[PDB]
């Protein structure tokens, strides 16, 4: 009859940008992370050192699971920034979960693998690594009583508006 | 960057998100839910409107 | 996983006025569901590709087209495509125009068809990608499952 079930579409991608470990002199780094997915972009603040900790979460509500999440680590310059490295995570590899995870350490690569003008991987590994978590969340369920209440309330309002 | 009108955090890809059937605020999956009526009608309701009517 | 099912949701064509429609398409196979975003007009174009991991073939792909409202979104038509019927190919196709029906038919709380055609149509491409090989152990498992769909693994 009337259901509050949220169903099973995975639309909310959660990304936890944790920290990084760079190979080299710490005064050499003032870095931020950019995330790009389904033409949405988000960025951490810039943090100094060879072991920056951002511990920042980002959420993206999307509908195209066929692509990937591009992650870039950038060294900040007063005039231009320079990429430290990148990874590309196909969205189909990302777990469905309701909880934050520990993340995994990924080696940062220097360059995108491009096919047909679209990124499809990365190549040329660096000695740098990033600690990153990502998961999809499921939609919420509304309890049956509360769903029935809302359906009736807004059916009555719809009926009134139509008149 | 359109962003959820409830949590002000989740960013929407183009055309994503749902508008609350009551207050019309656009919300992300953490911030409201769906009520389905028979197999042909669905509505959407944000968690602020839910709280109000509790 | 016997096969990857590719589903291209291309466009639709609604009977009646352009301004009446602002529609999205949802797909469901087993418990996996997907959706397009909403696009306005009598001939919206989504051009969105979906993929599903398929392990059983006796069921179907449920396709629904929904029209946005201020309060309620309304399901304007549906088709149910038995999986056993879908073409087996790696090649993307132009799609076929399918007439949308008004409602699902159920057997034991579960869709087994649709009824009551509408004057609205959807353009969908669907195909099963060819697996690379089928290990001897799995071939025995699939042979049993297929042999109750009057089917059998291609000898080649
Ligand atoms: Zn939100
Ligand atoms: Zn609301």
């Amino acid at each position: 009859g009337i259901s509050g079930g949220g169903g099973g579409i995975l639309s909310l991608l959660c990304v936890g940008v944790k920290k990084a470990k760079f190979d080299g002199a710490q005064e050499k780094f003032n870095t931020y992370v950019t995330l790009k997915v389904q033409n949405v972009e988000s960025t951490t603040i810039a943090v100094r050192g060879s072991q920056p900790s951002w511990e920042q979460d980002f959420m993206f509500e999307i509908n195209r699971l066929d692509l990937g999440l591009t992650v870039e680590v950038w060294n900040k310059g007063l005039i231009w920034d320079t990429m430290v490295g990148t990874v590309w995570i196909p969205l189909r590899t990302i777990r469905q979960s309701n909880e934050e995870g520990p993340g995994e350490w990924l080696t940062l690569d220097s360059q995108a693998i491009m096919a047909d003008s679209e990124i499809c991987g990365t190549k040329d590994p660096t000695f740098h690594r990033i600690l990153l978590d990502a998961h999809f969340e499921l939609p919420l369920d509304i309890p049956e009583e509360e769903a029935r209440y809302w359906a009736k309330k807004l059916e009555q309002l719809n009926a009134k508006l139509n008149s | 960057a359109p962003t959820c009108g409830i949590c002000h955090k989740t960013k929407f890809a183009d055309g994503c998100g749902h508008n609350c059937s009551y207050c019309q605020t656009k919300f992300c999956a953490r911030c409201g839910g769906r009520v389905s009526l028979r197999s042909n009608k669905v509505m959407w309701v944000c968690n602020l409107c839910r709280k109000q009517q509790e």
